[PDB]
């Protein structure tokens, strides 16, 4: 250990050299609440990283006739009037590379997990332009979330932008963490075409919450391929403002190299809440809900960097899963209204469904994916196309639950079916299903094998069936996986094994089945 | 496996903070070694020579309208000065300062006088009635242009009159052949009043009566040009810091000559050869004649530092120590 | 001679000019961004004169990397789009620069997007009806030649297919042209549209202008005027009838409000710009018929909070003359083009403009479909047998009516292979008059789906 | 899981002791290395031989 | 050398200093007031640098009597308060001066109020449950030992009685050290707490810092940090486990909102400072617990206008692991402690931690009460007999669950006369498991109201 | 320290002084009463709110 | 005069609303697009009238 300890310092000494190069200077005139006004710096450029002598950084977000308004990224206390401010020749830029996999980094690509320094592969500006209409491709291949309620009713294709919009403590973080955990079965196969990479941008989380998510990912092995960009609430407004662009840069580097990426913004509401602070402090003119005018351009220029690239650009993709925290379920507020119009789809989580026992609590019928069936494998299209119709018929008939005996038989059957499909879409956290398994799960429902199982047992029946089929009849899952289609022969054998199992299954009332 | 990676990363953190503390001790011992080396005058001479040779190898506040109007007013002052004489310039500066005081006090008059118009003739007449008997006719001829032109704010008219009086006094200094002495004394007083924050802050008396500040200057602080300039400036200071005002006086003096002031920092005063070499090198770098305001200080031991305009070229034991100390792993 | 940037606050940029060179407002100015990673020829649109030779401008592209004192050159004219027959088949940004082939179109004649609407004396004094030939459109919601049609679409309800259909309609029946103003377009669905219209081979008859969401609100605002200026060239000079699609107009209002806030103007009511109605009119009052040729428009219109009293949708609905609404509840039946006959409406369906027979037939169709839309509750909860003999005698006609509103249309020609039918107006009226009176009860429902008129109804029924 | 957790805690304690001893031993030599590193850095910081 | 006051406006003061002597941000400045009974040394905290060597400061003490031009001396350091074992058993103000025994703390080690929160490397997620003995808390919103607990609630809904009861339950048996921050809290309840802790002799292990609402915004802001720095000393420098109570944390932000407009910050939404989230995070992140040394935070959060959408509560929600959530609706029904069981939440309530036996019952209770709130609108107008037999049975069970969640708290003796009760966790789970499955539908609805457990439930049912 | 919320809808319907017993409260409670009233009224507010 | 009708070189008219000490804030009638800095504005001598 001593040898390398001494050798590193020896090489550092050897590589040291003069900083004689002339540079421009400014001086702080005002400082307060995270903003510093710097006079001078005539050649400064917008978004340029300024450096203050205590080792502090600024963004130079506002230029006036005689002053530069710089948001301070950290340790604001150390700034004072009269401090010599130097300008770097560089716009906001962050390192990128595969070394970030498994690391927690601040919005400047510096490690905050307390592990070693990250081996930077390249550096990218935080504000490069998005892939244009001509560079992109149709979103034709799925981003399996492992959530039955999503992959079957509001599917996500890699290259899509799907909003997890909901109240607090309604399962948003849970859903996106399950999305990240599900990708391991793809990662373990070293095929970059299957292999998804992930970036969990934590904006305004408390440190222990980011640590809980990190522990939930480690418990699932996701840290082999997941990065966290952490702007904890402890850190300045600027860090909360730049965390999503740092994550987007880390993901864009992988995307343009031809990898597939999954970006979770948690939460963009606090991204907007931080840009509002920065803007109001800079005395920019306010608008609705006190946000600045460009608060849409804030999020669009972020989410629109998610794309699926053409074959000419390696075919990569970056899949955005932005989360937003609505207040009293007002999806009509400003920032929700913006992101609902920027994103391709919306997985509306609602607290009532959450308390009614419907978890992951996606309010189907209101949730949508404008991409549609293109984000599904043929087997899932075939099996789940009827699911939305059946659940809408149930959403109508549910008012007649009190009168199930008077209801007409043809729709009595639909009510009994809908209740079991609802139970079928229930799913516990951190237990994402592979597509091969949830194809069969939805097949149990839409093809009517659950119709004789008592409602209260559905969740267990499925959980037992998939455990039997997974262990004893793997050829079914192998077929669905390797051919992406539920062939007729595998359907018939699946029905045969479903009835094989259903004779042994026992329900709460001890009754038999079929 | 989590435990295995955990122990490996604990080892890595151990060696990392080992390297960090070792580098810190190394840079601190190097700091002590170089701080001992810097004691010799020959070593300082070598450092300044190395930096100078390396370098050898290598109105604004005002808006558009006021900017144009001030340029034109100075263009007419050029015509006035082409016929002026020292004795006449002495009175010109004082009368311009007197009208500056008038406009600074009778704000109601000033707001009308600074009115932006092309058909400014009424304003001129307002001046002609008010001043024709109070002050000499040449001052009126120049204030005619001062008033006829356009100003972005009511403050810039007073600013332009003060600037014109300052230019007239500096022109008296130049014709008398004191161009160098007046600049030297202006920088002397600049550094003095920047180092004496009690009397200098007391000089920014625009809340107090000005004649007290004038008499304070006369008692405390010399070529009559610099004294007149300082007394006029403190009489027309208008809330600006006295030190930053006198340094702006010196900047304007050297820029009127055509040069620009480059502030220099070093451990000790260099010989004339170093001064001339540095001036020629800076002129080569920035493409202008230059003057060096050497603000020597021991804290910035070693090397040589220069700042001109909003740019720096800095070499010193302290700055390079900061560079070495911040690079540790 | 040229100006200098002196202040930058996001998309807003202040440019100082010499005394005699100040540009008139709504002029386009060019500026440099030289930092390599972000190098650009930044475009600025003059919004205000701040006084003292200083002009407040709103940037068309991200200002990241701008420098104070950088040179700004006045072009002497507003944002100007290339216009001609050459813009058909290509996709443009709001500034008139081609995406598919950079530098294309720069040789064409350029028209300033800021130009006044037709003079009062040039307008048409009466509302002519647009014989597009779609049964449901022609009967229930007759479009207006020179009017505007709200288009309440959705996910997977055939909006893009109806767009392709109307493009083909205007391009083949009227010999016209189409311009697609994508205001605030999602880049993904914009590329989807590009490749779908290229596959349908209708792109050759369409000019697309995409103000992408990537861009500051300046271009998301001005792109509607860009496309409308291409349409105004096709109307005024080449003498064609045009169909201007706008998707989405609410995002034009939104971008206008964002620009208003950026420039520092006090917000109005709910938070829109005070000039809301003035610029919405500047856009809408310009889509009209002149000298026998017209620009019709289909405007996809968001409605925030589903509140039809919010200033933005209220101001939008003050202009547009018809409302087509697509429903999943109808698409899922196989009833293409899926226009909901009951939610949809038109201000021309009055016996003064359309003939009295037309009005009567449409009102009877609406009555029957209203009865059926009320009875579907019984149909689902109690079954058809719960209905009386007269209610079943009605439902039997209603099913076949709603089927007959479907049409084999030129957009389906891409997939079914069968050619798209154009149904004359008189034949549509004389078909639904007989169908409502029950003259075709004996035919099965399958006979009415996706059939182009009454003689085609017979051709299908007698062979089935 | 509990057994492996006990193994991990044992690994952590072994790390603590090993790294305390190694830190002392390596700092013993680092004290000497520091003199030469500082001597060379005195030349690099000055930009001339010292 | 020293400075001088230039401008005074409310509690905010502006102070000019010589060029090089300007104090750093958050430094403590002292200035004398020399009038009569108001004569005092005045502490100001440097909030901003205004340029021209001016600095804007917030007065920790009322500015009445302050004079322009008076001398101001910088301490050279921030506000510092005593830390050590000796501060236990005593009462302090935000400035660190003892209310009980003036001059007591002036020989202690003094720690700056301001310090950075621990690094993300020092943080681990806590999962140990804290048993309080309150049915609603232990079942539906269980607390975390070492976590950040909170008691949200509008005005008057009982936050103070609940927080004092949690003190009586935790700090009594807790073996470590306790700190109580009174932030903008009533002085009367602070004295009731002081004398109650003195009577129970818990005071020997409790350090109290009071910045009551009679105090100006500066001290209402910095009192939370002054208590938190004592908590952080007990955490970091001694390792002895800590409890940190805070009533009311909202006031910390509120005080800032009072000074923001004087500090020249433009106001945000409904009227908070723009720094809201930054200040609240800089405070809350410090309240966290590093590994191997715990702080069990218990902070009551005021909810303006009962609107849980107000930016302040909405931002506070993020920093908490368990959120008991009081509401005026539950309070109006006499269901004191008035916890809304559906709003309240906890991160620990997972079967992996609390056990399936607990999770099942909690989720069943939440499901029943959610269905009850969904059905109340029907019940109020249509009636109970109009429901299904199953919905009606669920309603009769929900009405009883509501009232069994109520509990006779010890601190609520003065509210009820009867003594308080502690219900073990096992008995809580058993009781609610019986309730949800109907094993008590035969008891009168009133028997569950304000009763501590199953034995007391039986005794009260047999008393009716 | 407490609320006497006088509802107009109670005042009109004959309940005067019109205290809305449910929202009204006195947080000092029994300590502001003589022992006799603490006996007879120890829980009257909760009974009337229920 | 206040509410005087002012003519701007593009043939445009405006209403003189806010008569400041040295300026005249006017509401432009018609194409304000044609109005710009430095343009000569002249009096019609007619109060706002038709
Ligand atoms: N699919 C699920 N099944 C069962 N429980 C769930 C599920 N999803 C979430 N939960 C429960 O909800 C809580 C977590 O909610 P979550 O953290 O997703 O909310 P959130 O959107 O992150 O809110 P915030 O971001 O404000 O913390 C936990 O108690 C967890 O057990
Ligand atoms: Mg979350």
């Amino acid at each position: 250990s001593a040898a390398d300890i001494e050798g590193a310092i020896e090489d550092y000494v050897s590589s040291f050299s003069a900083d004689t190069e002339r540079e421009e200077i400014g001086t702080v005139i005002d400082a307060g609440d995270g903003i510093a006004h710097v006079e001078g710096l005539p050649s400064v450029m917008t978004q340029e990283l300024l450096e203050f002598p205590g080792g502090v950084l600024g963004v130079a977000l506002n230029l006036d006739e005689h002053s530069v308004g710089a948001v301070i990224l950290g340790e604001f206390e150390k700034i004072e009037e009269g401090q010599q401010v130097k300008r770097t020749g560089e716009v906001l830029s962050v390192p990128v590379g595969d070394a970030f996999l498994g690391r927690v980094v601040n919005p400047l690509g510096q490690p905050i997990d307390g592990q070693g320094d990250i081996a930077a592969e390249t550096r990218r500006a935080l504000e490069l332009q998005a892939p244009s209409v001509v560079q992109r491709q149709s979103v034709s291949e799925p981003l399996q979330t492992g959530i039955k309620a999503i992959d079957a009713m509001t599917p996500i294709g890699r290259g899509q932008r799907q909003l997890i919009i909901g109240d607090r403590k309604t399962g948003k973080t849970a859903v996106c963490v399950d999305t990240i955990l599900n990708q391991r079965e793809a990662w373990l196969t070293g095929d970059p075409k299957q292999q998804v990479r992930c970036v969990y941008v934590a904006i305004g989380q408390k440190g222990t919450t980011i640590a809980s998510v990190k522990r939930a990912l480690e418990e699932g092995g996701a840290m082999e391929y997941t990065t966290i960009v952490a702007a904890p609430a402890s850190d300045a407004a600027g860090f909360k403002w730049l965390a999503p662009y740092t994550g987007s840069a880390i993901g864009q580097h992988w995307m343009y190299n031809g990898k597939h990426v999954l970006i979770v913004f948690d939460d963009l509401s606090k991204q907007a809440d931080a840009y509002r602070a920065i803007s109001l402090l800079l005395r920019r003119p306010p608008g609705r809900e006190a946000f600045p005018g460009d608060v849409f351009y804030l999020h669009s220029r972020l989410l629109e960097r998610c794309a699926k690239l053409s074959d000419e650009l390696g075919g990569g993709s970056m899949t955005g899963l932005p989360i937003i925290e609505t207040k009293a379920n007002d999806i009509s507020a400003f920032i929700p209204t913006n992101v609902i119009s920027i994103t391709d789809g919306q997985c509306f989580l609602e607290s009532d469904l959450f308390n009614q026992g419907v978890r992951p609590a996606i309010n189907v019928g209101v949730s949508v994916s404008r991409v549609g069936g293109a984000a599904q494998i043929k087997a899932m299209k075939e099996v789940a196309g009827s699911l939305r119709l059946d659940l809408s018929q149930y959403r109508e008939l549910e008012a007649f639950a009190a009168f199930a005996s008077d209801l007409d038989a043809a729709s009595k059957a639909q009510l009994d079916r809908g209740a079991r499909l609802v139970e079928l879409l229930k799913q516990p956290q951190y237990s994402p299903l592979a597509v091969e398994e949830q194809v069969v799960a939805i097949f149990l429902g839409t093809q009517g094998h659950l119709d004789s199982v008592p409602v209260e047992d559905v969740q267990r029946f499925e959980s037992e069936l998939l455990e039997h089929v997974k262990a004893s009849h793997s050829d079914i899952f192998d077929g669905i996986r390797e051919t992406k289609k539920l062939s007729e022969e595998a359907e018939e054998k699946l029905v045969s094994v479903i009835n094989e199992f259903k004779k042994g299954f026992q329900a709460s009332d001890g009754s038999s089945v079929v | 496996a989590q435990g295995a990676q955990q122990i490996q990363l604990m080892r890595q953190q151990l060696i990392r903070q080992l390297r960090t503390g070792l580098g810190a001790e190394a840079v601190n011992k190097a700091a002590e070694i170089v701080r001992a080396h810097v004691a010799d005058p020959q070593a300082q001479s070598a450092t300044v020579d190395r930096f100078l040779s390396e370098l050898e190898q290598m109105t604004s506040r005002l808006r558009a309208a006021s900017r144009q109007s001030l340029a034109a007013l100075v263009e007419k002052f050029d015509s006035v000065a082409g016929g002026l004489d020292a004795d006449g310039l002495t009175n010109l500066a004082d009368e311009l300062a007197s009208v500056a005081k008038l406009l600074l006090s009778e704000t109601a008059l000033n707001k009308h006088l600074a009115e932006p118009t092309d058909d400014s003739a009424p304003k001129v007449r307002l001046l002609e009635r008010l001043l024709s008997d109070k002050v000499s006719a040449t001052t009126l001829d120049l204030l005619r242009t001062a008033v006829s032109n356009r100003w972005s704010t009511e403050s810039n008219l007073i600013d332009a009159v003060e600037h014109t009086a300052r230019l007239a006094l500096l022109k008296r200094a130049e014709i008398a052949g004191e161009v160098d002495e007046v600049e030297e004394q202006l920088f002397r007083f600049g550094r003095v009043l920047d180092a004496e924050p009690r009397l200098s802050a007391l000089l920014s008396d625009y809340t107090t009566p000005a004649e007290g500040r004038v008499a304070l200057l006369d008692k405390a602080l010399v070529n009559q040009t610099a004294a007149a300039l300082l007394s006029q400036t403190v009489g027309l200071l208008r809330g600006e810091r006295a030190d930053e005002a006198v340094i702006d006086l010196a900047e304007l003096a050297v820029s009127r000559r055509g040069e620009v002031v480059a502030h220099v920092s070093a451990a000790a005063e260099l010989s004339d050869a170093q001064r001339t070499r540095l001036t020629e090198v800076l002129s080569r770098i920035y493409g202008r004649p230059v003057s060096v305001q050497l603000h020597v200080d021991p804290e910035l031991l070693g090397g040589l530092s220069i700042t001109v305009g909003d740019e720096v070229i800095d070499g010193s034991i302290a700055s390079r120590l900061a560079a070495a100390q911040t690079g540790l792993p | 001679t040229a100006g200098r940037v002196v202040r930058i606050t996001g998309p807003v940029v202040d440019v100082e000019f010499p005394r005699g060179s100040v540009p008139e407002l709504f002029n386009a100015l060019h500026a440099e961004i030289t930092f390599g990673a972000l190098a650009k020829t930044l475009t600025l649109e003059v919004a205000q004169h701040l006084g003292d030779s200083l002009v407040r401008c709103i940037s068309m592209q991200p200002t990241d990397g701008l420098v104070r004192g950088v040179e700004v050159t006045d072009t002497g004219a507003s944002i100007s789009v290339p216009v001609g027959d050459g813009v058909k088949g290509h996709v443009f940004n709001a500034l008139g620069d081609c995406l598919d082939d950079p530098g294309y179109g720069k040789d064409f004649e350029h028209w300033s997007i800021h130009r006044k609407p037709p003079a009062f004396s040039d307008l048409e004094p009466r509302t002519e009806m647009l014989e597009t030939g779609l049964k449901v459109v022609d009967l229930l919601t007759p479009y207006v030649r020179g009017g505007k049609i709200a288009l309440f679409g959705g996910a997977g309800v055939g909006k893009t297919v109806l767009i392709q259909e109307m493009i083909n309609r205007i391009a083949r029946n009227f010999g016209g042209t189409s311009v697609f103003a994508g205001v605030g377009e999602r880049t993904r669905e914009g590329n989807d549209l590009w490749v779908e219209l290229a596959d349908a081979n209708v792109l050759k008859d369409t000019a697309l202008v995409f103000g992408q969401m990537d861009e500051p609100p300046g271009t998301r605002m001005r792109v509607a005027l860009s496309a409308l200026t291409m349409a105004e060239f096709f109307r005024d000079e080449q003498g064609q009838d045009v169909l201007l699609f706008i998707d989405n107009i609410f995002r034009f209002t939104q971008a206008g409000s964002e620009v208003s806030t950026l420039l520092g103007r006090m917000p109005s009511a709910v938070g829109y710009q005070p000039t809301l109605a003035d610029e919405m009119g500047e856009l809408q009052e310009r889509i009209t018929s002149t000298r026998g040729r017209s620009i019709t428009s289909m405007q996809a219109v968001y409605v925030p909070a589903d509140d039809y009293t919010d200033p933005a949708p209220a101001t939008t609905f003050a202009h547009l003359d018809a409302t087509t609404e697509l429903s999943r509840a109808v698409f899922s039946k196989g009833i293409f083009p899926a226009v909901d006959p009951l939610a949809s409406s038109s201000t021309i369906l009055d016996p003064a403009i359309v003939g009295d027979e037309h009005y009567r037939v449409a009102q009877e169709v609406i009555r029957i479909l209203q009865r059926y839309k009320d009875l579907q509750d019984i149909i689902a909860i109690l079954g058809i047998d719960e209905l009386s003999e007269e209610d079943k005698q009605l439902v039997n006609r209603a099913r076949r009516i709603e089927r007959f509103l479907s049409q084999n249309m030129m957009a389906a020609e891409q997939f079914t292979g069968q050619p798209g039918s154009t149904v004359p107006l008189k034949e549509t009226i004389e078909a639904f008059d007989k169908l409502t009176k029950g003259e075709f009860d004996h035919l099965p429902e399958q006979a009415f789906f996706l059939i182009g008129g009454l003689d085609d109804l017979a051709k299908k029924a007698e062979s089935l | 899981r509990a057994q492996a957790s006990g193994e991990v805690a044992q690994t952590l304690t072994q790390a603590d002791q090993q790294l305390s001893a190694q830190g002392d031993q390596v700092r013993s030599g680092l004290e000497s290395s520091v003199d030469g590193l500082s001597a060379k850095l005195a030349s690099r910081i000055l930009g001339v031989d010292v």
